[PDB]
């Protein structure tokens, strides 16, 4: 199991918009 | 049209666009043939430019304006009776496809008129234009798609030989189906190339190939793996990065397709390093080639040397990616190294381990991270906490020049006697701009990859591969101008040698 | 004979007969150069060993000439000081030396075959000495050796003081000069091959320090320990040193005030004015105080011991500030001789325009949306520099977007192509409406420019390319849209006056204030690729809201769009800015291309591109004030106070000011500097209480601490040096007026101005034809001094060498320069000039004052005196002004008065912008000259700005012998105007006759003489000094009216004061009078304001009326610094018999006839109020004419 | 007088 999310292209665009504090 | 199709025609054969035989859209088609016939004879008459633009572009667009010294008016007026005879109720749409090619090629008296019209932007999807278009549907014919399950004879389907057009995409070969179906009538849209849909980790993913169908050995259910070299240069990927295209994608289906077109981007940057390999006045001539990590690049530049080298007939040389990291991890201790072009290109056979590899694993070991299903756990946040750690080792080695610093180590193999005059190197970020060099042409190199599907299966690096290509990703954006495999191949073709 | 034995050098003043022996002398200087080897290397001098005197503050000092064996006795030339690389492909990545090495001047010699690697490098370096060394200004290098002797002869009345001693030391070689340069050949041509390779260079050097002793800096035995640490500094390379040296030399200051404790200094309001004194304490904070232990054994370590003995000694030894403002003079003028440093520009290239990576590296921002070639649409920060620079810039995207809109950029790029019509459209449409426009432009090499400059490397700077500034021309437009939005940068024009440093006159004179200024100039080479993409993210998301239809090769479509989450393209609408300004960043090819002699075609790495252009200036400045001002945004975020009150974002610096407790103020400073960090560039700001330091000005607690070494009076970057002497000379009058309020004693700048005058630019050539040859040189010699040469039967014509009139520099249309007292028949002087003196049509005064006034006031007569003028040599000097026969001045060559600015970044960004009014008005000039009515190019507006880039792009040689042909026409002139001439009064010259009589009362001071009198304002004033006492009589300066001329300077982009002489106006008045309806068409043509349409309408009605009768002057700004500007401000110290105010109703004539000579006489004036005397026929002159005639520029 | 001594006493005069 994997997703299109765990790409570090990805979750770098997301933990640009919901910066995770 | 911009371009006209009647003399030209051989131009939209390429899209799948043939015309119709010669009807109130017809006639139309030869009444602006007659409008581009009496501009390029008025064009080339003046320096080859249209003397009061806004008339012609009003008078043949929208056909609102009438006219009636020997230069200034008697072109106008000459014009003016020949649109008045076409009894039109409307003008004529000056018509634009987005094709990038196809804007280049518009004569330079309709260049003249688009500031003064509205021109009609025509999408291509796969670079083919839209057949659903309604100036692409009256004036060209309509192709019809003949498959497995669809192939029977021209009379079942309603079809004339005047209206559409066959497209083959039966896999049986064209002279089959015209001769034995009885298409012999129709005429068949040509297309040289390929267009692959291969499964993949999430979801389905295209591919363009520029190898006809019979050239590229692949069927439904063949492998990724085979014929992979074949792909790598002439491929491209549609679908958005991450592609999920790894080594056990298998093929869903083929369809022969357009042949793609080389951006004169990239052709453009690279005849700017073609020039300075001719050239008499550069000394040393150096293309320097990023790419992520994992995409494969050293398999294909290798071979990128060998067809420069045969065309040119100087001799070619190639600094891997790896080169320094290699070469440092023997020589860090020696305080009088040796620099030797033959030497370092010992060093950089893919069994050497890179320095930045060993110091990279102690790096992941201090955070307790052994294995590749670890990596995948940690948060953002804290992977660029650990990656904000190589920043620290990366620049120890730029940040000056000392005998084993970076700047030094490209310095001194570039610089040697016995290294090639031409090079091609390959930088990991766009920090080594200030460091491999010294260039006016860099490009950034995309494959057909997943870099961080292939990192994550090759089973000999591990985790340390994955590590360091997020790492050099988070330092290098496109910032220099991308250029695929095949575009680098077709810049030599096109570039003429002695 | 000689010139310390003079009765000029006696008395200072102009007799009968010691102005022609002064005449004479200076004749004979300028012409044999017999006389001028004998003159410098004469034996009667007498060397000094060792000397003895006051240092700059009057303590006593003891020095010793040290001339070391080096120089003297020179290395045979060593081929591995410049070394190559194994493949020879460029010099050596780590060498030494940049600039020459000392070396036999003969020793430099190639025996390599031609066409060889070694040939042709060899080729260059013998380039190297006997080329890039010929730099002067004025005259041969040795003509402004001696000026500058010559008027210290002068001045000290002895042939005896240590300059003298080097000059004789160094120079003296047999009986001939070691070396000479010829203009023909474009060198320096050695004649004794043993002598140093870099002597060239110290004859500049020495006038350098010798303008030092005159400007009063340095005394006679500071110029030992200053030329003992030059000849220092030179082994092995002279230049090297000093750049090595340099900063190290220059900052003790800090360490040296912090020692004098409390000082007082002036208080400044907002508004340019004095309002108090204050006495604080100069003792620096802890975090400053620590920095001066690692200084400490900087200094000791690199410095000379002598001259490190000499900043030890100026750190004890000061006393008040104005103590540590005089050894600070001294020691910036022992590190700098003045001169511009050039090389080799292969030689400099490697420490200039090479890139270098620096502290942390940047990283990307993730891309949210992005093209099907994967070239970033639209993308954010994660964190770090990015994310704090966006959190500011990114609230100006919706404001920028409603601006870039509303502009037409198709329009906007004609406007550049035509200032730099229908044939243009043509052009355009063939060459940027095609794709294949995109790919010219990636293919195109970058050229490097540099430009030389004083005491700083060689710097290389962009030009404007047509093909590459296409592809930044968008992001360029949507970043300058922020100049408008802030007040974080200075773009705006510059008045020259107190007016441009007054506000930060106004911070330092706060309390509780911590100031910082970093030094930005070497910053474009640490920008990386990954520091570009800060800018790119504001750029990219103000044209996704931007939507323009065209911008050509580029069109509005629906294109195929890859987002993030999305696994398929998508399709959005992407107008023609977004798919312009996504293209530019995507391919950056940076680096730029030099083709060298030597290797060929050399290329630099991708890093770095520099600062020149308008188009990333604002790269720069959007840059930086992102940064700084974001991190403070980012402090209260953090529940951290905020303390920075104002940042300006000058050409090469950043000046913050922070004001706030102690803690608040430093803790907040230095994340300021790691933010600066984090980002990659290494910069280091001068944290400091009561001083802020930029380029060319100190201000240190209110004051003004001018740099002199800056202003070069004997060398030139250009080498543009032709025989041209009006303009010669009228670029003397600029730079001697920009070191009135940076040097010490003004009153020895006129006397190092009138020997340069008199020997460097004395002699003129023209070239006869045969026929005419006798009869020239007998007509003239009556008046003018002239030499005759023989005659060459293979050409049609004869060159004769004709010498001014000395007097012909202090003539009104001529050369005009302060004057030094005449005689009159009376026995009486005329009054000694100043600095401050108006130059223009107020300088014929001096033919009536030498008359004199006085007399012609009581005999009622308006005759000048022609018998007097004759024997000082006016009327040979005006005859030669009638003739016409020197060299005109373009008015765009006036258009550079040649101030130096403050800040760089306005030069910059006039260069591309305010297309739309350089088209405008250059469509006026056109439409206007077919109607019949032409303009001279020089007149119209944007004419200035399109020579200046053309020009300079010809490679063709401007180096031609300046010979001026008398033909048959100018001959036939001559013997016309030489045969009755008497000098030609004109009526208006009436308004040149009055008198001021001293009366016995003392005027009340304005009440800034006890504010300023503590702590000086600037060199030239201190307390009794003639620019203090000026400056408490007339009070400087006036705000509203420098607020005024800079709104009139924001449209023709220089403020000229209006006069009926003024080309602009003859040629108004022309259409006024024939053809009226074309006066709208001329207003725009020029540009003129709805102001200046005003005064300009007025005059052309005074000026058909009453002809040409204003009383004309001019006072340059830079001349009058704190100084006021406004004539009114005389009118409490002249009293007028009230016998004036019945017959004549002008008043504020008379007040500028008082503000004239209260300028003129300053250096005479003890304090006593005038009365005005006028004469009968002025008053009879004055009220026949209006007086809204008279002044036309003034609101009565 | 010397027009330096005039100007200070002139000076202190005033403003005693
Ligand atoms: N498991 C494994 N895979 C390899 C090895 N060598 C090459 N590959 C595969 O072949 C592809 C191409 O590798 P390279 O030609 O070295 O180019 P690269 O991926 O950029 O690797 P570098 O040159 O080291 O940066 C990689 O993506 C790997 O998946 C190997 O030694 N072990
Ligand atoms: N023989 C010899 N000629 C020299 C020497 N120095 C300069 N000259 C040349 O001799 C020429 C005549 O000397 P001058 O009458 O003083 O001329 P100048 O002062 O250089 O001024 P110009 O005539 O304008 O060049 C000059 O033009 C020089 O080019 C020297 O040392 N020896």
């Amino acid at each position: 199991v994997q997703s299109r999310t765990d790409v570090f292209n990805e979750q770098f665009a997301n933990e640009a918009l919901h910066p995770m504090t | 049209f911009a371009i006209d199709p009647l003399k030209h025609s051989k131009l939209y054969e390429e899209y799948g666009l043939y015309l119709r035989p010669h009807a109130p859209t017809i006639r139309s088609i030869k009444y602006a043939s007659l409008i581009h016939s009496m501009l390029a004879k008025h064009a080339a008459r003046h320096n080859g430019t249209l003397i009061n633009p806004r008339m012609y572009a009003d008078m043949i667009t929208l056909g609102n304006t009438k006219v009636t010294d020997i230069v200034t008016y008697k072109a106008l007026t000459e014009m003016s009776t020949l649109i008045e005879s076409f009894r039109l109720p409307s003008g004529l749409a000056l018509i634009i496809f987005d094709d990038e090619k196809y804007q280049s090629l518009i004569p330079n008296y309709i260049n003249q008129l688009i500031a003064y019209t509205q021109p009609h932007i025509i999408p291509t999807w796969q670079g083919i234009a839209d057949f659903s278009d309604t100036y692409l549907r009256s004036y060209f014919k309509r192709p019809f798609e003949l498959t497995a399950s669809n192939l029977a004879a021209p009379q079942k389907y309603n079809l004339s030989p005047m209206t559409r057009s066959i497209f083959n995409n039966t896999g049986r070969e064209d002279a089959v189906i015209r001769k034995l179906y009885g298409y012999g009538e129709y005429v068949f849209i040509r297309y040289e190339g390929c267009l692959i849909t291969w499964t993949g980790i999430y979801g389905e993913v295209t591919m363009m190939v520029n190898l006809s169908k019979r050239d590229l050995g692949l069927d439904v259910g063949d492998d990724y793996l085979k014929e992979y070299k074949k792909l790598l240069f002439y491929g491209v990927i549609t679908d958005a990065i991450p592609s999920g295209i790894s080594a056990r994608s298998t093929i869903m289906k083929i369809s022969p397709h357009k042949m793609m077109n080389p951006s004169g981007g990239a052709l453009a940057v690279l005849s700017k390093f073609l020039e300075a390999v001719v050239s008499t006045n550069v000394i040393n001539a150096t293309l320097v080639v990023y790419a992520e990590k994992g995409a494969g690049k050293t398999s294909f530049l290798s071979t990128y040397a060998e067809q420069l080298s045969l065309a040119s007939g100087q001799v070619v040389g190639h600094l891997s990616s790896d080169a320094y990291g290699r070469w440092l991890a023997k020589n860090k201790d020696v305080e009088e190294p040796s620099f030797a072009y033959d030497y370092v290109l010992s060093l950089d056979t893919d069994d050497n381990e890179s320095y930045y590899e060993q110091k990279a694993s102690e790096l992941l070991i201090s955070h307790g991270i052994s294995e590749v299903a670890q990596y995948e756990l940690l948060s953002v946040r804290k992977k660029i906490k650990m990656m904000d750690e190589m920043n620290e080792v990366l620049i120890a080695q730029l940040e000056n020049a000392d005998t084993h610093s970076e700047r030094n180590f490209y310095y001194m193999v570039s610089t040697g006697k016995t290294t090639p005059r031409t090079l091609i190197v390959e930088g990991h970020f766009n920090a080594q701009d200030a460091t491999i060099a010294r260039t006016d042409t860099t490009v950034l190199l995309r494959t057909i990859n997943d870099t961080t599907q292939a990192m994550r299966d090759r089973q000999r690096g591990g985790v340390v591969q994955l590590f360091l290509r997020d790492t050099y990703y988070r330092l290098l954006p496109a910032l220099h101008t991308t250029v695929y495999p095949f575009e680098m191949l077709e810049s030599i073709r096109r570039w003429k040698w002695v | 004979t000689k010139l310390h034995n003079t009765i000029f050098s006696e008395t200072r003043k102009f007799t009968r007969e010691s102005f022609k022996e002064i005449e004479h002398l200076t004749a004979r200087l300028a012409n044999d150069r017999v006389a001028r080897h004998d003159f410098l290397f004469n034996t009667s001098i007498v060397l000094i060993s060792d000397y003895s005197g006051e240092d700059s503050n009057g303590n006593q000092l003891q020095a010793t000439i040290t001339i070391p064996n080096e120089i003297i006795n020179p290395k045979e030339y060593d081929p591995s000081d410049y070394p190559l690389a194994e493949d020879e492909s460029f010099f050596k990545q780590g060498h030494k030396y940049d600039y020459l090495v000392t070396f036999r001047a003969g020793s430099l010699t190639n025996t390599y075959e031609p066409k060889t690697k070694m040939y042709k490098l060899h080729a260059a370096l013998d380039k190297l000495m006997h080329v890039k060394q010929r730099k002067s200004r004025f005259a041969d290098l040795w003509r402004e050796l001696c000026a500058v002797i010559a008027s210290l002869d002068v001045w000290y009345q002895t042939t005896n003081y240590p300059l003298r001693t080097y000059v004789k030391l160094l120079f003296h070689k047999g009986d001939e000069f070691p070396f000479y340069e010829s203009p023909s050949q474009d060198r320096i041509i050695f004649n004794d091959k043993s002598v140093a390779s870099i002597l060239p260079t110290f004859v500049y050097t020495c006038c350098q320090v010798g303008t030092a002793i005159m400007s009063g800096i340095l005394t006679h035995v500071e110029s030992i320990v200053a030329m003992n640490h030059f000849l220092h500094c030179a082994k092995d390379s002279y230049i090297d040193e000093k750049l090595k040296i340099k900063g190290i030399g220059r900052s003790w200051y800090q360490e040296a005030l912090h020692n004098v404790c409390q000082a007082t200094v002036p208080v400044w309001s907002q508004f340019n004015e004095v309002i108090g004194h204050r006495t604080k304490s100069t003792s620096e904070p802890h975090f400053v105080s620590s920095t001066f232990i690692s200084l400490r054994a900087k200094r000791a370590e690199l410095l000379y011991p002598e001259f490190n003995a000499y900043i030890n000694r100026a750190i004890q030894l000061s006393k008040t500030q104005n103590d540590v403002a005089n050894y600070y003079a001294a020691c910036r003028a022992m590190t700098n001789d003045g001169t511009f440093l050039a090389t080799l520009t292969e030689l400099s290239l490697d420490a200039a325009v090479f890139p270098r990576i620096e502290q942390h590296l940047v990283t990307r921002p993730a891309v949210l949306m992005s093209n099907t070639r994967h070239e970033s649409l639209k993308q954010k920060y994660t964190n770090g520099v990015g994310s704090i620079a966006q959190s500011y810039l990114s609230s100006f995207t919706d404001e920028i977007a409603k601006r870039v809109n509303g502009r037409h950029h198709d329009e906007a790029w004609l406007n550049f192509l035509t200032t730099s019509r229908i044939v243009m459209q043509a052009v355009f449409a063939r060459e940027y409406r095609t794709p294949e426009r995109i790919f010219k432009s990636l293919k195109a090499p970058i050229k490097l420019v540099e430009r030389q400059q004083s005491d700083r490397r060689q710097r290389a700077i962009s030009g404007l390319d047509n093909d590459r500034l296409f592809l930044s021309f968008m992001p360029y437009t949507i970043g300058k849209q922020i100049y408008e939005l802030n007040d974080n940068a200075a773009q705006g024009k510059q008045a020259g006056n107190a007016f441009d440093i007054g506000e930060m006159l106004y911070w330092t004179s706060q309390r509780n204030v911590l100031l910082s200024s970093i030094d930005v100039a070497g910053m474009d080479a640490s920008v990386t690729t990954n520091t570009k993409d800060i800018y790119n993210t504001f750029v990219l998301d103000v044209a996704s809201k931007c939507t323009v239809p065209r911008f050509g090769p580029y069109y509005a479509k629906n294109m195929e769009v890859f987002e993030a989450g999305n696994r398929q393209s998508q399709v959005r609408y992407v107008n023609a800015a977004w798919q312009a300004c996504a293209l530019e960043a995507a391919n950056s090819q940076t680096s730029t291309s030099y083709e060298s002699e030597i290797f060929g075609q050399v290329k630099n790495a991708e890093g770095t591109y520099p600062s020149g252009r308008a188009d990333t200036s604002t790269h720069h400045t959007v840059l930086l004030q992102g940064l700084v001002r974001g991190n403070e945004l980012k402090r209260a975020s953090d529940g951290k106070n905020s303390c920075l009150a104002t940042i300006k974002i000058l050409g090469d610096d950043i000046m913050e000011i922070f004001q706030g407790s102690e803690s608040d103020t430093y803790d907040h400073a230095v994340s300021n500097a790691s933010i600066l960090n984090e980002s990659g560039f290494a910069t280091t700001a001068e944290l400091s209480q009561n001083s802020i330091v930029l380029l060319q000005q100190l201000v240190v607690n209110g004051t003004f601490w001018g740099f002199a070494d800056r202003i070069s009076l004997w060398t030139r970057e250009d080498t543009k040096d032709i025989g041209r002497l009006n303009l010669a000379m009228m670029e003397l009058n600029a730079l001697i007026d920009d070191l009135v309020f940076r040097v010490r004693r003004p009153e020895g700048l006129k006397m190092l101005g009138f020997f340069c005058g008199a020997i460097c630019l004395r002699r003129f050539t023209l070239s006869v034809d045969n026929k005419l040859y006798d009869s020239t040189y007998n007509n003239l010699s009556k008046y003018m001094t002239l030499t005759k040469y023989d005659k060459n039967p293979d050409s049609d014509s004869t060159l004769m060498s004709l010498i001014l009139p000395l007097a012909w520099l202090f003539m009104p249309r001529g050369g005009e320069y302060p004057a030094y007292p005449f005689e009159r028949r009376d026995g009486t002087f005329t009054e000694d000039e100043s600095m401050f003196t108006a130059r223009g049509a107020y300088k014929r005064r001096l033919l009536y004052d030498v008359s004199n006034i006085g007399e012609m006031i009581q005999q009622n007569s308006m005759a000048l005196d022609d018998d007097l003028l004759h024997e000082y040599g006016f009327t040979g000097a005006l005859l030669l002004i009638d003739l016409n026969i020197l060299d005109l001045i373009d008015e765009v060559k006036k258009e550079d008065i040649s101030p130096v600015k403050v800040s760089e970044l306005a030069t910059s960004l006039e260069q591309l912008g305010k297309l739309g009014e350089r088209e405008k008005s250059r469509r006026a000039a056109s439409d206007l000259k077919i109607r019949g009515h032409a303009l001279s190019n020089d007149i119209v507006y944007g004419y200035g700005l399109q020579e200046k880039i053309q020009k300079s792009a010809m490679a063709t040689k401007e180096t031609t012998v300046q010979s001026k042909r008398v033909s048959s026409r100018l001959h036939d002139v001559i013997v016309a105007k030489t045969r009755d001439y008497k000098i030609s009064t004109i009526p208006a010259d009436a308004l040149h006759l009055h008198e001021f009589e001293v009366e016995d009362v003392t005027v009340d001071l304005l009440p800034h003489a006890k504010h300023t009198s503590y702590s000086s304002l600037a060199y030239n004033m201190s307390f009794g000094s003639d620019g203090w006492f000026a400056f408490a009589l007339l009070g400087g300066l006036d705000r509203s009216a420098n607020l005024l001329r800079l709104d009139v300077a924001s449209i023709r982009g220089n403020y000229h004061k209006f006069s009926y002489d003024d080309p602009v106006f003859k040629q108004g008045y022309k259409i006024y009078k024939s053809d009226a309806t074309l006066l709208n068409d001329f207003f725009t043509a020029i540009s003129a304001g709805p102001k200046e349409q005003g005064i300009l309408l007025r005059a052309f009605a005074y000026y058909s009326l009453y002809g040409n009768v204003e009383y004309h002057y001019v006072l340059s700004p830079r001349q009058l610094f704190f100084l006021s500007d406004n004539p009114v401000s005389a009118e409490r110290l002249v009293r007028i018999p009230p016998k004036y105010y019945v017959s004549t109703q002008c008043r504020a004539l008379y007040n500028i006839f008082s503000y004239l000579h209260i300028l003129r006489s300053i250096a005479n004036n003890r304090g006593k109020r005038l009365k005005m005397v006028l004469h009968p026929g002025l008053i009879a002159y004055v009220r026949g004419t209006s007086q809204g005639a008279i002044l036309p520029e003034a609101d009565n």
